[PDB]
RNA sequence: CAUCGGUUUGGAGCGGCAGGAUAAUGGCGGAGGAAUGUGGCACGGCUUCUGCUGUGUGUUAUAGCCUCUGACGAUACUGCCA
RNA sequence: CGAUGAUUUUUGCCCUGCACAUUUUAGAUGGAUACGAAUAAGACUUUUUAGUCGCUGGACCAUAGCAGGCUGGCAACGGUGCGCUUAGCGGAAAGGCUUUGUGCGCUUGCCGGCGGAUAGCAAUGUCAACAUGCGCGGGGAUAAAUCCUUUGCAUACGACUUAG
């Protein structure tokens, strides 16, 4: 028999499985599409969520009842010290998708990013990138050869940059290293830009302007194992129900003689990877500004 | 009819099911087959008809868990692979070995770009279909249902054909020089005797 | 001018020389249908055959009337000397060379290899200086 | 029935040079050149002389024979397109709201911009096909002239303009507003 | 001298079988280059060897042979029926056999 | 089928009342003489008060073609049964033997009318001597002067499964 | 491996004989006829008449065909060979 | 499935030239012998008029020598194998395709001299590429992870983010 009354489904089937993210660092699934006519520029930046605040703002929206009138709005502060460029990756177009061809690194990597490559840094000889650092010996033609290979074959160029987490109040000493795609200009222009920025800091004001709409990639707040009532927003059963009420009463019809993937079940809630779009930039603050 | 170490088939202009049946019998009988340019394969019937058929195929999925159901592959090589695998007892060890004897590709990747590709006349569209009938190119059917790398393959196929044309121009030049050398040694004692033997 | 590229087909017409069984020559004397013709020749039996069972050759026996009997076909075939015209083409020559190769013995194949070695020596010598 | 043979004869005027190779027709005349691919049809061509071309279908069934005079007509339209041109005239039909039609140029492209159609605030834009010329007639009030060498392109631009001005949610027997093709002729009058 | 072969290449294709029941006592063999029963009748009575390798050495050799003979043709495309002293194991479907030129009648 | 034309002659069994009954002849297109004599009795009981039990077969003879290598046009008059009724029709065929036109007829009514051998009566087979006797356009188109036609798109049969050269269809 | 005996599957198998409309054809000869009319002839459109060609005429000419037939000679098909 | 960092001061690890012995084989036994495109079309020559090619690979290359031995001569200055060596191209899975010079062989292009037996009238009558191990020889480099304590951006326990 049909439902006696209609109701929408509880929750979205487009965010399955409701499992923990594989990594805590949110990964850019898709980068902005590259336009050659634009200047060479980064397409992403890494920051740390500091907290939320409140602002007051005059609204400029003609036809609104709040037009030219003050609004009080919630805002989020993202601590973003400049990122350091340490590498560059070339990607090749193949009938099976993008494939990384070569990764070229900078000569000197700071300790905070070399800790990224260790589970037990304090017990180590800290040998990472020492032979590679020797590859720069007095002519650095190996590095130039790899860069020429990237220029010759790569269609997508991404830089390798890490956060300067020592400038944040966090007690963690590992930097966060991510690939940020370079858009604009030819492939040769991108490779030259990446090389000239090795061991240099890149600030947010070179990536984001004020009034921009930007997207946020992050792993949400973890809540652990959760029942269906709060995981999926299902209706609580009556007070007098035997064996409890924070359940889904019917988890399936007799046929299919299986539990369907579309039924709400208890499981891990939160700590999901999300891509959230259209967040307006109210302020790109400067660390040196005392106001 | 010779037993070959590998038979590399140029899949351009071949009807999907006829090539699939021939390749199935070939790999069951212990012959290694490579099919290249699966994006240039053909199915009889107009494009819309075959697209409707593929959408009928897409309808089919396990109700209680979509991850268990049929896995609808969109690449042209995988469409040919599904056609072939339907003609193989793939759930036995012998069918599994026979399927290990087979490789299917879009384009002509290495090392087969410098090898000999043959055709299969019993499965060629220009030789099988009545000259007025409509047909589909599997490359267009694949793009219409989700295959993402059509334009990548054609960019790489144009690069391969430019290189393959340089090969042929060089090979043609050395054939012309060798023919001029064989003309000089004609009407010689060895050449006259070889003409009486049929050579 | 217009410069229209025209087809160079072989036509089903009275006077076409055809191969039958890939061995023997015959000529079309009258058309039955799209699929069938009546063929005749000096060394073949006058018969109704399907065009799928025969191959049209590039040779036409000129001025052969439709429905000609065996005597007329034989006389005009001898006059036009169709056998010599056929035997002078690369098609008939390749057929003859295939037959001749198929009649070789093991000793003759050995001799073919030896003579090929000699001719290849001469050919490479000529090729390296030209 | 499989008709044994069916033929059609092109007629080539004095200044025109048809040129066919592998079912790719290239017609050249005083007014320019037009090309057409006919690879979707099984036809053969024979040049009878410089003024006639034979178009033949061998052993063709009813539909494949039907596709023969259409080949003839398409090549004839190409021939008359490079020696006389094509001209479609469109009349602006409105009861109350005048239709404001302009030939604008945005992004380096020519467009026909229809405004105020039935009083709507919407601005209709129709891309002008390559090789097609639009003009607002001076000799006639509320007339648009669509001209060009290719009949197909000219008629398709005229159809685009006519179709974009369709009336919705009204009795179109009563609301007869629109832009309609009134005359289909040639640039060079005959 | 690059070639030393004195046998015709063959393949073990199948057993004699209906749709569901197989007969291991008869093997179906594809002789290379044979495409008609007229071609295959040259090979009737010829001896067939299946040569394979085994773990244990017998008299210093790890190569063992199962011998057979061609008995009759099969079908219309030049396959033959063979009869081996010990039935060919089913794992050899698609494996190559050797069609010997003896007993010779040339 | 693969047919022959037979002359079958039969009569009623003589009685003391009628000691020389009339001899009746039929032209039968049958694969063999067993079906030729069977078809004869089938049509006589459609026309005369006779049976195989009360009759007698007098002669069965093959009628060979008079000019088996002369191309003719035949008109065949038919009476066939469809799924709904019984119909008369007339059709024309080009062939060198009278038997081969009847064989084409049986294939043709099988193909165009789903008419089986059992559903067909051959009323008459006539060789059309004059070109004006030809009524049907599908055989009249082969009686034009200086008839030529090519055979475009030739498909060549290969002995091997794989071919090392590009396919062609010239001819 | 050879030879034998029993059973059996074949060969591009070969030869002899018989029957039929004592095959029908075909080839040769004779007689008659016509057209999807060859040459010729008479008008034409493009050809320095470059298989030029079209339409008329008529009956073998600078091609042939159809029908009837006379004396031979084969083959197909179906059987038989102890 | 890819890129990249570091890879044990242990007698352990990596690369490499051999030498020997082993395990395995979905099945070596001259060569997987490379345009593209059309098919009511392709390719030659004159002329764009015309003629010619195909009508299958029963092709092409390779193929003679104790599974191919030992020696001599003639003719050519070619062919081929291996080793160094020069330069270029190839990123779709390039890991291959060319190329320079040089050295050592062989050469059946032609003509010679010697050898093979007895495995007995057949018995696969054993001749291959991949892998691993073990002895030598030459070079080369000199780590981490887990448990544990800690954290709380995590968490039923595992797991995760941190720090040591």
């Amino acid at each position: 028999s049909h439902r006696k009354y209609e109701a929408p489904r509880h929750g979205s089937l487009g965010f399955l499985p409701r499992k923990r993210a594989a990594k805590q660092r949110g990964r850019v699934k898709s980068f902005p599409k590259d336009v050659k006519s634009k200047p060479v520029a980064l397409t992403a930046f890494l920051g740390y969520k500091a907290g939320m605040t409140t602002i007051v703002r005059d609204l400029d929206r003609p036809g609104s009842k709040m037009h030219k009138r003050e609004v009080v709005e919630a805002a989020t502060v993202v601590d973003t010290p400049p990122m350091v460029v340490v590498g560059v990756v070339g990607y090749v177009e193949t009938p099976r998708g993008l494939r990384s061809l070569t990764t070229v690194w900078a000569e000197h990597l700071s300790e905070e990013v070399r800790r990224r490559f260790y589970k037990n840094w304090y017990k180590s000889k800290k040998k990472a990138f020492t032979k590679y650092s020797g590859k720069y010996a007095t002519d650095a033609k190996q590095v130039e050869t790899e860069l020429a290979r990237i220029k010759k074959y790569a269609s997508v160029v991404r830089v390798l940059a890490h956060t300067q987490i020592k400038k944040t109040p966090l007690s963690q000493k590992k930097a966060h290293l991510a690939e940020i795609q370079i858009n604009g200009g030819s492939v040769s222009d991108k490779v030259d830009w990446a090389k000239e920025h090795f061991e240099k800091e890149v600030s947010v004001d070179s990536v984001f302007e004020q009034d921009e709409m930007i997207d946020v990639i992050a792993v949400t707040k973890g809540h652990g194992f959760e029942g269906v009532t709060h995981r999926w927003g299902t209706k609580k059963l009556p007070r007098k129900t035997h064996r409890g009420l924070r359940k889904v009463a019917c988890i399936g019809a007799w046929h299919p003689a299986n539990v369907n993937w579309t039924v709400a079940r208890a499981g891990q809630n939160g700590y999901h990877h999300r891509t959230s779009i259209n967040h307006k930039v109210y302020r790109v603050g400067k660390g040196t500004d005392e106001a | 009819s010779s037993f070959e170490k590998v038979v590399v088939i140029d899949g351009k202009g071949h009807l999907l099911g006829r090539l699939a049946s021939i390749v199935s019998k070939q790999i069951l009988n212990g012959q290694k087959v490579v099919v290249v340019r699966c994006e240039e394969l053909n199915i009889s019937g107009e494009f819309f008809r075959n697209k409707l058929k593929y959408h009928d195929y897409l309808r089919k999925a396990t109700r209680y868990n979509k991850k268990k159901g049929p896995f609808h592959f969109r690449a042209p090589s995988r469409i040919l692979y599904k056609a072939i695998r339907g003609m193989i007892p793939h759930k036995t060890a012998r069918g599994k070995a026979a399927l290990e004897r087979l490789k299917v590709f879009e384009g002509v990747p290495p090392p087969y770009d410098k090898k000999k590709r043959v055709v299969v006349p019993q499965a060629l569209r220009v030789l099988r279909l009545k000259p007025g009938r409509k047909y589909t190119t599997v490359g267009k059917l694949s793009s219409a249902v989700g295959w993402k790398y059509e334009s990548v393959v054609e960019k790489l196929e144009e690069k391969r054909k430019v290189q393959s044309a340089e090969y042929y121009a060089k090979k043609k030049a050395l054939t012309k020089k060798l023919n001029a050398a064989k003309a000089s040694t004609a009407e010689s004692e060895a050449a006259q005797k070889l003409a009486a033997f049929g050579y | 001018s217009s410069t229209v590229k025209a087809a160079n087909w072989r036509f089903v017409e009275v006077g076409r020389v055809v191969l039958v069984d890939n061995k023997e020559l015959a000529t079309i004397v009258e058309i039955i249908d799209q699929k069938r013709v009546l063929i005749d020749g000096p060394k073949i039996q006058r018969q109704a055959i399907a065009l799928a069972k025969i191959v049209l050759t590039p040779i036409v026996l000129p001025n052969l009337p439709r429905g000609s009997r065996t005597a007329t076909v034989t006389k005009k075939w001898a006059a036009a000397d169709i056998d010599a015209k056929w035997a002078a083409s690369g098609w008939a020559k390749k057929l003859a060379n295939k037959e001749r190769r198929s009649q070789l013995s093991d000793f003759e194949r050995f001799q073919v290899m030896v003579l090929k070695k000699q001719r290849r020596f001469a050919t490479k010598k000529a090729l390296v200086k030209a | 029935m499989k008709y044994i043979q069916t033929d059609q004869i092109l007629d080539i005027p004095e200044g025109v040079t048809v040129d066919i190779k592998a079912r790719v027709v290239k017609v050249t005349g005083p007014r320019g050149e037009l090309t057409k691919d006919l690879k979707h049809i099984d036809v053969t061509f024979n040049k009878i002389n410089n003024r006639a071309i034979k178009i033949t279908v061998h052993n063709g069934d009813r539909k494949h024979v039907a596709a023969l005079r259409t080949v003839k007509s398409l090549i004839a339209n190409l021939i008359t397109g490079v020696t006389k041109g094509y001209k479609y005239k469109m009349r602006f039909v409105y009861a109350h709201f005048p239709i404001n039609v302009n030939i604008i140029k945005k992004d380096g492209q020519d467009y026909v911009e229809i405004r105020n159609f039935l009083g709507e605030k919407r601005v209709r834009e129709v891309k002008i096909h390559e090789g097609v010329t639009m003009e607002i007639s001076s000799t006639q009030k509320d007339e648009l002239i669509v001209s060009g060498n290719s009949l197909e392109a000219v008629s398709q631009n005229a159809a685009d303009i006519q179709q974009i001005c369709r009336v919705r949610n009204k009795d179109i027997r009563k609301f007869l507003d629109g832009i309609y093709v009134s005359e289909r002729g040639t640039i060079v009058e005959e | 001298a690059e070639s030393h072969r004195l046998y015709v290449k063959g393949k073990h294709i199948s057993y004699q079988r209906s749709k569901s029941v197989t007969n291991p006592n008869v093997s179906l063999i594809q002789i290379e280059g044979v495409a008609s029963p007229k071609d295959a009748k040259f090979y009737l009575g010829k001896r067939i060897a299946y040569v394979y390798r085994a773990p244990k050495e017998i008299r210093g050799s790890k190569i063992r042979v199962i011998w057979g003979k061609v008995t009759r043709t099969h079908g219309n495309n030049g396959l033959v029926r063979a009869n081996f002293k010990k039935n060919l194991p089913p794992k050899t479907f698609g494996a190559s056999v050797r069609i010997m030129l003896y007993p010779s009648n040339i | 089928s693969r047919l022959n034309e037979y002359q079958v002659i039969g009569r009623n069994l003589p009685t003391e009342s009628v000691p020389e009954p009339k001899l009746f002849r039929m032209r039968i297109f049958a694969p063999n003489t067993v079906v030729a004599k069977s078809r004869y009795w089938y049509f006589l009981q459609k026309l005369h008060k006779v049976k195989k039990a009360s009759g007698e077969i007098v002669s069965v003879n093959i009628i060979s073609e008079a000019k088996p290598t002369k191309v003719k046009t035949f008109g065949i008059w038919l009476r066939y049964e469809s799924r709904s009724g019984i119909h008369n029709m007339y059709k024309e065929y080009r062939d060198v033997t009278r038997v081969g036109a009847v064989e084409t007829m049986y294939q043709d009514l099988a193909a165009r009318h789903r008419a089986r051998f059992r559903s067909i009566h051959i009323l008459k087979v006539v060789e059309l001597e004059k070109t004006d006797d030809v009524k049907r356009q599908y055989v009249k188109q082969f009686l034009t002067k200086d008839l030529k036609f090519p055979l475009p798109h030739r498909v060549q049969k290969s002995k091997k499964l794989f071919q090392a050269t590009a396919p062609t269809t010239f001819y």
